């Protein structure tokens, strides 16, 4: 609850065509202003991440390598055409809020791919167009498109693949050809990645989390004026560390505590742990789960 | 500290072929866009090519599209530009430069290779 | 083709401040970035993001944009600043996408 900028891994948050924000969403802590994560807290907006907090975003994936980049990781909107991404960014309706340049995604691929403006150009309210800057500040940060979390996962997934009842297209992946007459509709559709899988839709979405007492589960602080502080230089029980640390019985539990001479206290973050999903009645472990906006068409039948 | 750093010849005659070579060492280099700039003796900068940071999605300038190839072995840190059909328009030093995205602004350069 | 103006020299005297403009029709528009080139050197990017500088380049320079016009300002202007200036910005337009400008010469006077 008071701890949701005390980020997973490294923290990154930034996209890497753009650097001027590194001093603040590299990484990003406490305090400070990141345009490319800060728009994830506003609640009712981003339930599925605001769920999962404590798991990593698409840009913290791609800096923590668990989410691999694309090729040009930016397409343009004023080139000849900027083919690369228009056919998945148009089938998927989304709203971009003034001032970003760009806007990252999950491509169909399974890697981070992004649309993006040149230079003092911003997205339209659709994110499918660039016209050039109404003020006088862009953001320097990259508007996810996604609500989505993601996690570490070596889980073999070449062997799934969408399977929806009565859909024959959902947004770019066509699951079959279809002779009735059908129903089309922008529908907000979960899908999860996995390590040797593209994009996988989702009739359903059925998470279970298993809690553990690895370093990701616990988050900790020292000197409201609190800075993050990695837990490995905490030693662990019959250890060794450059610090001294105190946390709850569940830090306490697996790390050595001292309640006079620690430098940080260490909590452990709710919701945090293996997470895993039931893709086709089987339980594996993805990389990332998210829900998008895209067209669906539906037979009748 | 990041030293674009080059090799390559440059004395050939006209309608040969040649090859240029820019090894990169400091940053990742997977993650920075590559081009190739061109500066005939005495005159300012042409740019000439760019490739991503993957190997496709190549852009050339029509003054030199069709005879070069513009190809980067990230596995060995490297970028390279092969010449063929030259001419005498195309002497002059020519920079391998890194964006880091594609708009953007051509830092650190390489040292230089005459042609 | 989007084209980029530059006056080829520039005269000034030592303490003196310099002044370089980069003429482009609605340069306002885009991002200028200016590199600084020595005889037998590579160009060195001297000024970003039409006013910003990379660790290394003193406060001595300093990047401004507007309208057609953008201008890059060497105050207290040294003998060692004595080089050729080329101005630089991104065009997805007739095949070049990255428009350097003519350049300018930067000689120190009283030397």
């Amino acid at each position: 609850d008071p701890h949701l900028r005390n980020r997973p891994g490294k923290g990154h948050n930034y996209i890497d065509g753009m650097t001027q924000e590194d001093a603040t969403c590299k990484p990003v802590t406490y305090a400070g202003a990141c345009s490319s994560f800060d728009v994830l807290l506003e609640k009712g907006k981003f339930p599925l991440f605001q769920s999962y907090a404590h798991h990593r975003t698409l840009l913290e994936a791609v800096h923590d390598t668990i989410i691999a980049k694309a090729d040009p990781p930016s397409c343009d909107l004023q080139s000849a055409h900027g083919n690369p991404c228009m056919k998945e960014k148009l089938v998927m309706k989304t709203h971009c809020p003034n001032d970003y340049q760009s806007a990252h995604y999950l491509n169909n691929d399974g890697k981070m791919a992004s649309v993006k403006c040149p230079p003092k150009y911003e997205l339209t309210e659709d994110c499918n167009f660039c016209r050039q800057m109404t003020g006088a500040s862009l953001k320097k940060g990259s508007y996810p498109l996604q609500d989505l979390f993601c996690q570490s996962s070596e889980d073999d997934g070449s062997k799934l693949k969408t399977k929806m009842k009565g859909v024959c297209e959902v947004g770019v992946q066509a699951l079959k050809k279809c002779d009735g007459q059908l129903s089309t509709a922008h529908e907000v559709v979960p899908f999860a990645v996995f390590k040797n899988s593209k994009k996988v839709y989702l009739d359903k979405l059925d998470l279970k989390t298993e809690e553990n007492l690895l370093p990701d589960s616990f988050v900790c602080f020292e000197h409201r004026e609190l800075k993050s502080f990695d837990i490995s230089q905490c030693p662990k029980i019959g250890g060794h560390g450059s610090k001294k640390c105190t946390g709850d019985a569940a830090f306490c539990s697996a790390y050595e505590c001292t309640a006079q001479y620690a430098n940080a206290y260490c909590s452990h973050a709710n919701g945090s742990g293996i997470v895993q999903i039931q893709v086709s009645g089987v339980w594996k472990k993805p990389l990332c789960v998210g829900y998008e906006r895209v067209v669906v068409k539906r037979e009748l039948s | 500290q990041v030293q674009l750093v080059q090799s390559g010849g440059g004395l050939v005659k006209p309608g040969g072929s040649l090859r240029l070579s820019c090894a990169a060492s400091g940053f990742t280099f997977s993650d920075y866009y590559m081009s190739w700039i061109r500066q005939a003796p005495g005159k300012g900068l042409e740019w000439v090519s760019y490739i991503s940071p993957g190997g496709s999605t190549i852009y050339y300038a029509d003054s030199v599209k069709g005879r070069f190839t513009i190809s980067r072995d990230n596995a060995k840190n490297s970028l390279y530009l092969q010449m063929n059909s030259l001419r005498a328009e195309d002497t002059a030093v020519y920079y391998c430069a890194s964006s880091a995205d594609v708009y953007n602004w051509f830092d650190p350069w390489g040292q230089g290779t005459l042609v | 083709s989007y084209e980029l103006t530059q006056p080829p020299s520039v005269s000034v005297a030592p303490g003196k401040t310099a002044r370089i403009t980069c003429g482009g029709n609605n340069i306002g528009s885009k991002s200028v970035h200016w590199y600084q080139q020595k005889p037998g050197q590579a160009p060195v990017l001297v000024v970003y993001d039409d006013s910003d500088r990379p660790s290394g380049i003193p406060e001595r320079f300093s990047g401004s944009n507007s309208g057609n016009t953008a201008t890059l300002t060497i105050s207290r202007v040294e003998a060692g600043d004595e080089a050729d200036y080329y101005c630089q910005v991104w065009d997805s337009s007739s095949d070049h996408l990255y428009v350097f400008g003519t350049g300018t010469k930067v000689t120190v006077l009283g030397q």
